[PDB]
């Protein structure tokens, strides 16, 4: 069982700026040269839905604004330019061998 | 001077060194690929041309003599005495891939010690991608791009050759294999520790494995669903492809790196026999065994062949298309994995090819630290011990950059490249050398003086007609034809050739090197200088 | 194109047991992950468990290992989840999502609707 802390729980920061999300794992995620680490993001009323995967590289229908980077027990989650469209809950959640586990959840507003 | 003890000691190191790991998996798909059993023919005819008389003059010179591989030529020709040298490079080329490979086969083993065996599946981290090739399903999905999750679990978790782009990139260092490689070289250090005694004993039980679990994989393999395919496939006579010369050299090759004549092995393991020994016989004897064994292994394998294309109901040449140790831990771990009996065949499987590795990493390593001891009697002392760690120690640096995520790469150029023309022109030299310079009579001679007789008129042409000319004709095929080397989807590069030739012509370069030096350092003459470099020297 | 069609929400009763279904299609059903998440009201997610409908190979993380019970059915493509001792605690929505392979980290880009237990 890998945990996972979230910094900050709350995010504001107005438009047009960047967004910056950590992640500190507790453990290892990369063991295979790709990190086991994704990033999701919900809204009030919908599913929730993949932003990034393996920590590195976008997912299908993902703009390029959600660029993500880090590896080992410390990623970053960059969300520049931000619109009013941006404002959800992002995730981060392990897909480590022996447990995935979701994080903390920032709802950044604004 | 100390004695091998029982008679059996001797016979088992032979068989042991004879029977390696390269005829349980580049044997049958040679002779696949050269006619069927049409092959048979040719094999035997290059070996009783050139692979059991110089196995017979090997132990000859190493009983007679009783010296390494850098006191020998002190006694018959003293201006080929960087053979000794070139021997102990030569194995140390080899001993870099063959316990990387050993290394490999104990990651496997411990891997297979789990109820489920982890390459059945496409559920785990390292299968990833393309799954469609399976077992057991009516649903013929087929894709140019696909393949199984066995080749998964060597490629991405055992080696990770996914984290590099070629030998152009060679980064990390995998710390299970390193594990794995510690292991099995204290093991080694503590086979080889007192001296040939204890190699004996573990030979004793190292050798005998294999035989045993090489009977129930047959056994097993026969009771199998289509197996009589792969037979009648691995026995097929095809003499329309025996017309061309490649089937021929491949035989010669094969049985040449098989019975391992110009390696330093024999002479060391000899040096031990006692005079009154018949080395005949037992060359006769390990050369047999030792084409059994490499025949039962095709079969073995041609029957886990057929069984796989009958379950998989695809034509034989094709689910076994790429070569090298990937063939055994691709092939044969998917046919494991459909067996109900999988964790115990796995087990028993890996533990074959662990003996079959160790045997030969253990006669190689005696014989190289016997030739070594030779040469300087005065580190034999209380330098034994420091020595063997020492050999150790730089196997274990050198198959470092083996042991890396694209370590594959250099384990398949050095088991193509170092397994080529030095060898060959090492063991022309010595055999010219025995044939001219040291006389074909003065052998027999000695022959005759130590058994009881001399060796027939066929050893005795074919030691100065047949063995250097089929050597020579083995090294002017092998020069003109450089390899194309390609892993898994990866074409080696131009400069992946001239670094192959570089470091198979570092370890004969050791000869000419010595032959200048010898010839300078002494004084003289032209003509004397030659004289005084062909006889040899007082007791 | 991958869909992942799933059922409706049901009534939590105390003490019963409901079955949420989750019909799959557009991609290999027995060569990918079928996860279970729960969402409770106001809070984060919570990670129920996975299953490979290739063998029935099935994982679970903490207090859902004796009381979830994941089924799979490769006939129809639908992957079942059990629960059990429904209490108050499990009122929350329950989605379905599709792992990816290895080399993506096993990423959930494909989930459900969600059936809201109330
Ligand atoms: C099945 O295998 C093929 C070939 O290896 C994969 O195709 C490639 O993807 C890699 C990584 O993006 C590229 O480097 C190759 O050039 C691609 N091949 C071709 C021919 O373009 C394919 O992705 C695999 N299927 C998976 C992973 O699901
Ligand atoms: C399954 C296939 C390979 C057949 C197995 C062949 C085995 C059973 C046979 C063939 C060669 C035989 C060996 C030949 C040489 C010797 C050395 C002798 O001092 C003791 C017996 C011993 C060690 C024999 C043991 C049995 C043996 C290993
Ligand atoms: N066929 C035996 C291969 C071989 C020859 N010399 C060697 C030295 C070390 C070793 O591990 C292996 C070898
Ligand atoms: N199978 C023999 C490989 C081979 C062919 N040509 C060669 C030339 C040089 C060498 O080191 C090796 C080779
Ligand atoms: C592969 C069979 C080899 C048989 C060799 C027999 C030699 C007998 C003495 C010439
Ligand atoms: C996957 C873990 C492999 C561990 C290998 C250990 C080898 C023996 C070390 C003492
Ligand atoms: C007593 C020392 C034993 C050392 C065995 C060889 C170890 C090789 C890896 C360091
Ligand atoms: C990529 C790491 C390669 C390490 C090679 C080590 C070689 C040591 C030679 C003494
Ligand atoms: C076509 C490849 C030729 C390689 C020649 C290498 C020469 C090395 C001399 C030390
Ligand atoms: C080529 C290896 C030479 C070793 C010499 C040890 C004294
Ligand atoms: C570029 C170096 C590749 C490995 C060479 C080993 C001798
Ligand atoms: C993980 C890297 C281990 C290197 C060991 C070198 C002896
Ligand atoms: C680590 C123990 C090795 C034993 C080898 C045989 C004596
Ligand atoms: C399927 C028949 C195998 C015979 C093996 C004889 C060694
Ligand atoms: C050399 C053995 C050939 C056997 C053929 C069986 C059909
Ligand atoms: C006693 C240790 C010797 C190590 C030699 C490494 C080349
Ligand atoms: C391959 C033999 C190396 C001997 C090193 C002695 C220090
Ligand atoms: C990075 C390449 C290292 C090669 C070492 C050869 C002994
Ligand atoms: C065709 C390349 C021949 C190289 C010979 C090197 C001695
Ligand atoms: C062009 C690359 C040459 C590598 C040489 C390694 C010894
Ligand atoms: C190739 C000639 C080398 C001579 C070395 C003398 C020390
Ligand atoms: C192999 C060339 C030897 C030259 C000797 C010159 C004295
Ligand atoms: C590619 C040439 C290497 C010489 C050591
Ligand atoms: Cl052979
Ligand atoms: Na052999
Ligand atoms: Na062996």
């Amino acid at each position: 069982d890998i945990v996972l802390t979230q910094s900050p729980a709350s995010l504001a920061v107005s438009l047009g700026q960047r967004a910056t999300i950590s992640c500190r794992a507790s453990e290892s995620v990369d063991n295979y040269g790709i990190s086991f680490l994704n990033w999701f993001q919900q809204k009030p009323g919908q599913p929730p839905k993949l932003l990034i995967y393996a920590a590195s590289n976008q997912g299908s229908g993902v703009p390029a604004r959600f660029s993500g980077s880090g590896s080992g027990t410390y990623f970053s989650l960059n969300i520049h330019p931000m619109e009013e469209d941006d404002t959800a809950v992002y995730f981060c959640q392990q897909t480590k061998g022996v447990s995935w586990t979701f994080g903390g959840g920032t709802k950044v507003e604004i | 001077r100390e004695t091998w003890g029982k008679k059996v000691d001797f016979l088992l190191s032979v068989i042991g060194y004879a029977v390696d790991l390269g005829n349980v998996w580049r044997f049958p798909y040679i002779c696949y690929q050269n006619g069927g059993g049409a092959f048979l023919l040719p094999y035997t005819i290059m070996a009783i041309f050139g692979g059991i008389p110089l196995f017979y003059m090997e132990l000859a010179l190493g009983q007679y003599h009783r010296n390494g591989c850098i006191s020998i030529w002190r006694k018959i020709c003293p201006i080929f005495k960087g053979i000794g040298y070139a021997i102990c490079i030569i194995a140390f080329y080899i001993a870099s891939y063959y316990n990387t490979i050993m290394a490999w086969a104990l990651y496997y083993l411990i891997s297979s010690f789990t109820d489920q065996l982890p390459w059945t599946s496409c559920k785990n981290s390292w299968n990833t991608g393309n799954c469609t090739n399976y077992f057991s399903e009516d649903n013929i999905t087929w894709t140019l791009h696909s393949t199984s999750p066995a080749e998964e679990f060597y490629t991405r978790h055992v080696l990770q050759i996914h984290r590099s782009k070629g030998l152009q990139d060679l980064g990390g260092i995998s710390w299970q294999l390193a594990l794995c490689i510690m292991l099995i070289f204290t093991v080694i250090y503590f086979s080889i520790w007192k001296g040939v005694k204890t190699s004996g004993k573990v030979v004793w039980v190292t050798a005998t494995f294999p035989y045993i679990i090489l009977s129930v994989l047959l056994v097993r393999g026969a009771t199998l669903p289509g197996a009589w395919r792969g037979v009648l496939f691995y026995l097929k006579p095809n003499w329309q492809k025996l017309l061309e010369t490649g089937v021929w050299i491949d035989a010669a090759a094969q049985i040449f790196f098989s019975l391992g004549p110009g390696f330093g092995v024999l002479l060391a393991f000899a040096s031990y026999n006692k005079f009154n020994n018949n080395c005949y016989q037992d060359a006769l004897v390990t050369s047999v065994v030792n084409c059994m064994t490499s025949f039962v292994s095709g079969f073995v394998i041609f029957t886990v062949l057929g069984y796989m294309a009958e379950m998989r109901n695809e034509d034989v040449s094709e689910v076994a298309k790429d070569a090298g140790p990937s063939l055994l831990f691709i092939t044969y771990a998917e046919a494991i994995a459909n067996m109900p009996a999988s964790t115990f065949f796995a087990i028993i499987f890996f533990l074959m090819l662990i003996t079959l590795g160790l045997d030969s990493t253990f006669a190689g390593l005696e014989g190289v630290i016997t030739a070594v001891l030779d040469e300087f009697p005065h580190v034999w002392a209380k330098r034994r011990e420091r020595f063997v760690l020492a050999v150790v120690i730089t196997c274990f640096f050198g198959s470092l950059v083996t042991l890396t995520f694209g370590g594959a790469y250099v384990v398949k150029l050095l088991e193509e490249y170092a397994t080529g023309p030095a060898v060959l022109t090492v063991a022309l030299i010595e055999a010219v050398a025995v044939s001219w310079f040291y006389g074909i009579t003065q052998f027999c001679r000695d022959v005759k003086e130590m058994l009881g007789f001399s060796p027939g008129w066929f050893w005795r042409i074919c030691w100065v007609a047949i063995s250097p000319l089929f050597l020579l004709f083995i090294i002017c095929s092998f020069l003109m034809s450089p390899p194309q080397l390609r892993l898994f989807q990866y074409n080696y590069p131009y400069w992946s050739i001239i670094l192959g030739y570089c470091i198979g012509t570092s370890s004969f370069i050791c000869i000419p090197t010595y032959i200048a030096y010898r010839l300078i350092i002494t004084p003289g003459t032209f003509k004397e200088r030659i004289i005084k470099s062909i006889t040899p020297e007082t007791p | 194109q991958v869909q992942l069609q799933q059922s409706g929400p049901e009534l939590v009763k105390l003490g019963a047991s409901v079955r949420i279904s989750c019909k799959a299609s557009g991609y290999r059903f027995s060569y990918s992950w079928m996860n279970w998440v729960k969402q409770r009201p106001g809070k984060g997610l919570e990670w129920i468990g996975r299953i490979y409908p290739g063998d029935g190979d099935t994982k679970y993380s903490g207090k859902f290992k004796g009381k979830a019970t994941l089924t799979a059915d490769k006939s129809s493509s639908t992957v079942y989840m059990q629960l059990s001792s429904l209490t108050s605690e499990d009122s929350a929505v329950y989605f379905c999502a599709r792992s990816a392979y290895g080399s993506e980290g096993f990423a959930m880009d494909y989930w459900g609707q969600g059936t809201s237990v109330t």
